[PDB]
This record gives C-alpha cells, structure tokens and sequence, in this order.
C-alpha cells in the first residue's frame, strides 16, 4: 500500500531505482555540485502524490534546491539545520514536531566533509535509530554525502548493511561518473556489487549503456 | 543472539518464494535447492553474513555418497569485495619504509600472512621470497589461497 | 460508598491501560502541538 | 457530597498509576510468570541425542 519512490538518474534500471518507503538508503558523491544536481533530479523525479522533504546545511534551502515546472510533486517541505552533529542527532524529533512522517521521503544533503567529524560509534547508533524509526513510521531516508576520503566511513557503512537498505557511490572521472552499487534492497529483489557509468547531459544524470 | 535455520520442503512455493523475496527485512538470506535428475542446482537469491552480501548466485552441487559437494565450477563470483584496498604484505616487502597508507597491514613471515589471507576476499597479498627452500611451501600456500578465496584476490 | 469507589477503580484501570497503550500516539500529538524544533527549522514549503 | 467528590477523585488518581504501572511492567510480569510455571506446551524437548 505504501508507495515506492525512485532515484534521480535517468535511463537506469528499476532494480536499482526503486526505494520502498520504510528504510534507509545512502549515497556518496565526489563533488558538491554533483550532490545538488542529484538532489534536484530526485526531487523532479517524484510522483505528484508523494510526500518529500529536503534538509540542507550551511545555506538557505529556498535558493539552492529547485523544482521542474513539468514533472514532480506540487510542493516540497524544505528544511534547514545548523552545520553541526546535534542537528543530525535531533533530526527525528525535529521532523516529528513539524510533520507527521508516515509515508515520506527525506533527502538529506549535507555540506562538504560534513560527515567527517561524526565518530564511528555515534554514526552506527544514528543509523540504527534511523532504521528503527523508519520501520516504525514507514518513512524512507535518502542520504547524499559529498566527500572525498570516506574509505573508513564507507567500510563502516558496509559493516552496517543491516541498518541500511542500499549503499551507492558516485565518483568523478573527467567526462563520465562511475556508479558503484554496493547493495540494494527493494520490492523487485536484491542486488550486489554492480559498477555502472553515468553521465551528466544538460544537468540530467543519464546512464550510458 | 541465536540463529535459526529454516528448512522448507516444498514443490509449489512460487507464491511463497515471491513473498520470501519481498521479505528481506526479516530474512538474512533466502536459498533454494532444485533437484534436476542427477545434480542439484543451488539458487541463492541473496545471502548475508559478516563478510558482506551476495545476491543472485546460481551454483551446482551433487550428492555423492550422501555428502553435499560443490561442482568444480568453484570459481563463482565472491560478490562482496569489501577489502578491495587492503594490502596484506610481508614486512620485508617494505624495506623499512613506513606503511604508505592506512590500508597497509604488515606481517612477519609468509605463514601469518597466509592465515590472515585465508579470510580475505579481494585484498592484495604480497609475499616475500628470500630463499629457494621456501618456494614449494609458498607455491602450496598460493594454491590454497587461489582455490578457496576466488579470483577477485 | 465503597461500591462506587470500586466502580471508579475498575473504570480508571482499563482506562489507564488504554491511555498507556496509546503512549506513542500521545507523544506524537503533544510534539505536534507544543512544537519545539531545536535545531531543524522548516524554511518553507516551496512550489 | 463534597467529601464524596474528594474520595472519588482520590480513588481516580491512585488507580491511574495502578493502571499505568501495570502496563509499564506488563512485559516483565509475563516474563516472571513464565519461569515460575506458566505452561511449556506444544513443543516438547525429546532428549540430548549425544
């Protein structure tokens, strides 16, 4: 009954696009502009009846996140937080105060190297609590992290594959970008360790086959 | 802290199989074995353990004198590659230089290194050879590592 | 007297049990009403 | 009349934590009853097949 959402990359398979609400998916990107472009394309790629929110840091979200005039939901509930760990710690309560989070999609676009200061243990606890809250309130959380050297953090995320429902990364390679899908769990099955190439044509992420 | 092994004998569980496919959140791994006259085709839709997650693997096994042995197609994908950047090297390979990154783990000889590499899946293992007497044991260790830990290594 | 006291007792017992069962519901409604967003402040529903 | 209302209110309050503490410790109460005796039914341990 709960609707499933899609990721913002065109010409991509439904096995790696659909995110059934009620879990946590994680994304890494090499550059901040890539993060914002992916977030905007995800917002523009949602169904009209879907309920989507965006949380941003170190900026005014009304000026950096856009909406297409032809596709997507009628409106989105932008949010904003301090560039601090306490914002992520309180995210659940803060969103519960202002919104009923049942059947929602939450895009969390952090700042450059924002997740660098969060210790491993508190990141594990955050992922566990977010997974439990997502299962309890039937909401989905997408995390987009523009970073450079999160190899220790990426190994940490891999160790926590129970908390997450999907981990993917986006790396810059000059003219194209490499998508590394560590795993994905959706309605149509489970994937494991693909590598795919995606390009940016007119600001739209299109898969090159 | 207990594990459950559900063994389900069934013939027409196609709807049940689809339900179990959807039921990822309650199942670490769904595995199916199909009898095909002379051998058994093992079809693991997904499987998870402390070494990662494997998904959509089909293997062939045969029952020889009541034992389950994998067919010689034992070069099937070791899907998870979580230590693709870990470098397990003998201490002699780095001629006193500091480890280049956090990914370098040093070992005293090529027997502790072999023991640690028996658990790796995609790491680079660098052995050090200083005498001709340790070529045959090194060959045997390399053979065991290659025949058990797959092609990703 | 004691009879009506016991009647009220019974009433408040499952009454207090149902109120406890709706702990989560009560918490959510109170958070929606009082509304303390300490760090995450909704910037505004964009069109 | 006034005394009646007072006693009514008192009973009301006391039975709120009575029904609030009963629900709070409900999970623990079932646990304690189980090991006391409860009823290990249906599934029966066959034996230690060494």
């Amino acid at each position: 009954v709960d609707p499933v959402f899609s990721i913002g990359i065109s010409s991509l398979w439904d096995e790696l696009r659909h995110m059934p609400a009620g879990g946590v998916w994680w994304f890494n990107v090499d550059r901040h502009e890539d993060a914002i472009s992916l977030a905007n394309q995800t917002i523009a790629s949602q169904a009209e009846t879907a309920h989507v929110a965006v949380i941003s840091m170190d900026s005014d979200p009304a000026k950096i996140f856009q909406l297409d005039d032809s596709q997507g939901p009628e409106k989105i509930k932008l949010f904003s937080m301090l560039n601090h760990e306490k914002g992520l710690y309180y995210l659940t309560r803060d969103l519960q105060c202002s919104i009923d989070p049942h059947n929602y999609l939450f895009i969390l676009v952090c700042a450059n190297n924002a997740w660098q200061n969060i210790p491993a243990e508190r990141l594990r606890s955050w992922l566990d609590k977010m997974n439990k809250w997502s299962r309890l309130n039937h909401c989905s959380l997408l995390v987009i992290n523009p970073g450079n050297n999160n190899d220790k953090q990426f190994s940490l995320l891999l160790e926590e594959y129970r908390s997450l429902f999907g981990l993917a990364s986006l790396r810059f390679q000059g003219d194209q970008h490499l998508l590394d899908i560590a795993f994905w769990c959706n309605e149509k099955g489970v994937s494991a360790r693909q590598q795919l190439s995606v390009q940016q044509q007119n600001g739209i992420w299109t898969l090159v086959q | 802290h207990c594990s459950l092994l559900v063994i389900n004998p069934g013939n027409n569980n196609d709807k049940q199989f689809s339900l179990l496919l959807e039921e990822y959140r309650s199942l670490f791994g769904l595995a199916s074995l199909r009898f095909q006259g002379d051998q058994h085709l093992l079809d693991i839709a997904f499987w998870c353990n402390e070494k990662g997650v494997s998904a959509r693997q089909q293997l062939s096994v045969q029952q020889q004198n009541g034992i389950w042995t994998l067919v010689q197609s034992e070069e099937a994908e070791i899907q998870p590659r979580s230590d693709e950047k870990r470098i397990l090297s003998n201490v002699a390979v780095l001629e006193g230089a500091p480890p280049l990154s956090e990914h370098w783990q040093l070992f005293n000889n090529n027997e502790v290194l072999f023991n640690e590499a028996r658990t790796a899946q995609a790491a680079t293992v660098v052995f050090s050879l200083q005498q001709n007497a340790q070529i045959e044991p090194l060959a045997r260790s390399i053979h065991t590592l290659r025949r058990q830990r797959g092609s990703a290594m | 007297i004691i009879e009506i006291i016991v009647v009220c007792a019974l009433i408040f017992f499952p009454l207090g049990y149902l109120a406890r069962h709706s702990l989560r519901r009560i918490r959510d409604t109170l958070r929606l009403f009082f509304a303390k967003p300490r760090y995450v402040k909704p910037a505004g529903t964009l069109r």
